[PDB]
């Protein structure tokens, strides 16, 4: 979140990678696991937890860098998220 | 016994052949076999007979991976060419498996739906972004490593192709196609425009939605 | 037999017979009661020979053997689906390299990600198969001429 919204952002590259790390480990896990689908693994479920808030990181960016690049040429600027992000988020 | 009976109740560690069904992986239901007879008395000389249509599954150790969901045993007469006046017998006793998937689930399903996801999301991230190509990129290289996981699960026997395996190569196709069309976009945002062009995307398009 | 030579046992394919004219088992028998198929390998011929040696001693023990051969096919469909075209379609992609604009500045992240996919490949490919140097394999030769490209 604190990359860059412009070009040279790696926002979407950093979050995919870290995700790639992540699953990385979950192959770790899953080698020193056995098979048994009798429950998870804690670290596992936090494995996937933590996978899963990545892919959504990688969603939130991709929007971000969206509304930076959009341009009044080719998108009109909704009046309700622009008034929000503008006053009513810095001042809640 | 006095009476002449015998019991004998030897312990073995059977390891048979089993035709593993890919196709429902990692949803599918093994039917695994045992056939057992003697070997050379025949019908005519000593007759086996099942105790139990079923299987004793009383002392059985409940597995971690599978769920056997039926068990019987068959007695069977067959003629073979070696021996053709006489028909040897053998109890055929069976096992229908069901994998429980939640291993499989958490550790390829859910990475796969994951990537996947992904992938859509290169339609929506601008192109002056510059992420789009290796947004995709990391996502076929993902799935490919994720198809070489599943590869290695499954034995390369080509009765049946895998159903997960089917979806993984149609979405490595739709990706790589995903991609062709998302350089023709690249290229043409940095582009005399066509008639057709402008018809259709800027006119038709719009005004359709 | 290693215990025996053919100067004490005669090795000979079993015979059998059929409208009362006995005629040489020449075959591994394949007993569809007793025949589980394979599901990689189609078993194309199947012969059997009894192999004399006329150059080694009548008291040898290498003088005479019966050899069983199979001659089995792969069934290629799996590694088609699985290896090759996965493969395949991500080498193609190294073509839409020249496509993409040069101020995209992201060609030769596709080009080297191609060739890094390609790397894995004969990776597993190179686990396969034994390392044997008597000639390269064909999707090995594919993968080395795509990985040059
Ligand atoms: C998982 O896989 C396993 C195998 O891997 C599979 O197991 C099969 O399961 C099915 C049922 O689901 C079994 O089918 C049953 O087989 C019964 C046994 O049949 C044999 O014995 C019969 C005995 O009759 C006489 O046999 C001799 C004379 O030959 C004599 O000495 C005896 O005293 C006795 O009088 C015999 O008739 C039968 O012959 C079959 O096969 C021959 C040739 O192969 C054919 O010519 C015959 O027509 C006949 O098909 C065989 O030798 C059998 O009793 C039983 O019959 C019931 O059902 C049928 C209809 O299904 C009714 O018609 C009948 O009235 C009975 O109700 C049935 O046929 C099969 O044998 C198993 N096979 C093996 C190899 O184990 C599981 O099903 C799979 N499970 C899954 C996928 O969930
Ligand atoms: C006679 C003899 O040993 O037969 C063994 C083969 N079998 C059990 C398939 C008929």
């Amino acid at each position: 979140y604190f990359l860059p919204a412009q070009a040279g952002g790696q926002k979407c590259t950093v979050s995919i990678n870290v995700l790639l790390a992540q699953t990385v480990f979950l192959f770790l896990i899953a080698q020193k696991i056995p098979e048994t689908s009798l429950s998870v693994p804690l670290l596992g479920r936090f494995l996937i937890f933590v996978m899963v808030v990545a892919t959504l990181i990688v969603m939130n960016c991709v929007i971000v860098l969206n509304v930076s690049q959009r341009t009044p040429t080719t998108h009109a600027m909704s009046p309700r998220l622009r008034h929000v992000l503008l006053e009513l988020l810095p001042r809640l | 016994q006095y009476t002449g009976h015998i019991t004998w109740t030897p312990p073995a560690i059977f390891k048979s052949y089993c035709e593993i069904i890919v196709t429902h992986f990692p949803f599918d239901e093994q039917n695994c076999s045992m056939k057992l007879g003697t070997w050379t008395y025949d019908g005519s000389v000593v007759a086996i007979n099942p105790e139990s249509d079923q299987p004793d599954l009383s002392n059985f150790m409940e597995s971690g991976e599978w769920v056997i969901k039926e068990s019987r045993g068959w007695k069977h007469s067959v003629t073979y060419s070696c021996c053709p006046d006489t028909p040897y017998l053998d109890i055929t006793y069976h096992f229908v498996m069901q994998r429980l998937p939640l291993y499989f689930i958490v550790n390829v399903i859910i990475p796969c739906l994951l990537f996947s996801f992904l992938t859509g999301l290169v339609f929506y991230l601008p192109t002056d972004s510059g992420e789009k190509m290796t947004l995709s990129i990391s996502v076929l290289l993902s799935l490919t490593v994720f198809l070489l996981v599943i590869v290695e699960l499954i034995p390369s026997t080509s009765s049946a192709v895998p159903l997960i395996g089917k979806y993984m190569l149609f979405t490595m196709v739709f990706v790589i196609a995903s991609i062709i069309i998302t350089v023709i976009v690249i290229n043409t945002h940095h582009r005399v425009m066509p008639n057709w062009v402008r018809k259709v995307f800027i006119d038709t398009i719009p005004n359709i939605m | 037999s290693l215990k025996y030579t053919a100067k004490e046992i005669t090795l000979s394919l079993k015979q059998d017979a059929k409208e009362n004219r006995t005629y040489p088992v020449e075959w591994i028998i394949i007993d569809p009661e007793g025949f589980t198929e394979n599901g990689e390998w189609e078993i194309v011929h199947r012969p059997a020979r009894v192999n004399v040696d006329p150059r080694a001693p009548l008291d040898s023990p290498s003088r005479q053997d019966i050899t069983f051969y199979l001659i089995i096919r792969r069934k290629p469909l799996f590694y088609i689906i699985n290896i090759l075209v996965p493969c395949v379609l991500i080498s193609f992609m190294v073509n839409l390299v020249f496509y993409l604009p040069a101020d995209s500045g992201e060609k030769t992240s596709v080009a080297i990600s191609v060739l890094l996919a390609q790397s894995v490949f004969l990776l597993l490919i190179s686990k396969r198969l034994p390392a044997t140097s008597m000639a390269i394999p064909l999707i090995g030769k594919f993968l080395l001429f795509g990985m040059v490209l």
